[PDB]
């Protein structure tokens, strides 16, 4: 913003917001599978208990 | 809907513009950076010199 107009600040600005969005999108959706992989361990554990 | 006119220099049409910084675009008139709506300049030599 202190280097370039606001014109087209909004869209400069978008593809940098997108692309930290998108990012943490796909933290989140790998950090649920390594859930499935230990919820599956879990449940494997009780029944070895 | 509401018009604004005005006389200004050639060297300042571009200031018209939002997110221009000038002499007059910062201390006459200013748009907002999400203007809507649109400008009309044309040369009027003939009349007002």
């Amino acid at each position: 913003f202190s280097r370039l107009d606001k014109v087209e600040a909004e869209v400069q600005i978008d593809r940098l917001i997108t692309g930290r969005l998108q990012s943490l999108q796909t933290y989140v959706t790998q950090q649920l599978i390594r859930a499935a992989e230990i919820r599956a361990s879990a449940n494997l554990a009780a029944t070895k208990m | 809907v509401y018009a604004d006119s005005f006389v200004i220099r050639g060297d300042e049409v571009r200031q018209i513009a939002p997110g221009q910084t000038g002499n007059i675009a910062d201390y006459n008139y200013k748009l907002p950076d999400d203007f809507t709506g649109c400008v009309i300049a044309w040369n009027s030599n003939k009349l007002d010199s």
